[PDB]
């Protein structure tokens, strides 16, 4: 069901991981993002939480920033609920 | 093992492992010096169920690289400080869905936490 | 050095604590962050993320936003960058 990348993030605070590290985000995406600004996890983590965590919100803002398809977006926000509910 | 850990550290001592069936808790210094826990408090907290607090003696250390086992009264593991504390004042840890195990300092501070969470 | 708000917070993760748990948020900086759309801790947090954890950045957007002065700005300031340094 989840990828071995998003039970690592899930497991542990992320503290200062970079953009890399969520699920969903390889080396492209996290190029771009990276280009856009937001350059450490926790920036998209602080982006996530200002939408309020809002699905649909949170998944256009990231197709709009770098590009990424609806599988892509759908693990990162995952992964980024998971770790709210499970540390914040 | 049906249950995904989640785990954070902010000082010496760590949560180490979490029954699942409610029988101990076991905290490791993972640190290269002694933590003293005088007056620390472990907050068990499972589901909606009210909170459950155990308290650390006034005076109590945990050398480096040491365990203590906080177990419960329905365990019947042997009591041995500063090694294996029983609580025999209450019957077991818990179970439930949701278990969320805080370690706070003598000053109501939390440093340190393991949630474990069943589908 | 800080009131016991400031403490009060610290001590334990944000959870769904609202807007008015913040050290250097009263009743009126409350008011108007909920009314600007910041009606929850988690939000300024974000929010605090997203600047990448500057104080001048997050200091003069907290006085655009609700009109706080400096000493409510910096409490606020100092409140969630140890907060940050706790948990996150």
């Amino acid at each position: 069901t989840t990828s071995q990348k998003h039970r690592d993030f899930v497991a542990e605070p992320m503290g200062e991981k970079p953009v890399g590290s969520l699920a969903g985000i390889g080396e492209v995406l996290g190029k771009k993002l990276e280009e856009r600004g937001f350059d450490k996890a926790y920036v998209v983590l602080g982006q996530f939480l200002v939408l309020k965590k809002d699905e649909d919100l949170f998944r256009e803002w990231l197709k709009d920033t770098c590009g990424a398809n609806a599988k892509q977006s759908r693990d990162c926000f995952g992964c980024l609920r998971e770790w709210c509910d499970a540390f914040l | 093992s049906s249950f995904s850990q989640h785990a954070r550290t902010s000082g010496r001592v760590a949560v180490e492992e979490v029954d699942e069936e409610g029988k101990f808790v076991r905290l490791r210094n993972k640190s290269n010096e002694d933590q003293s826990m005088g007056n620390w408090q472990i907050k068990r907290q499972n589901g909606d169920d009210p909170l459950l607090t155990y308290r650390f003696p006034p005076k109590f250390t945990l050398k480096a690289g040491q365990v203590v086992t906080i177990w419960a009264a329905g365990a019947g593991a042997t009591h041995s400080p500063p090694t294996d504390l029983v609580w025999k004042a209450q019957n077991t840890w818990g179970c439930g869905n949701s278990l969320r195990t805080a370690l706070i300092n003598s000053t109501g501070e939390e440093v340190a936490m393991r949630k474990l969470v069943r589908s």
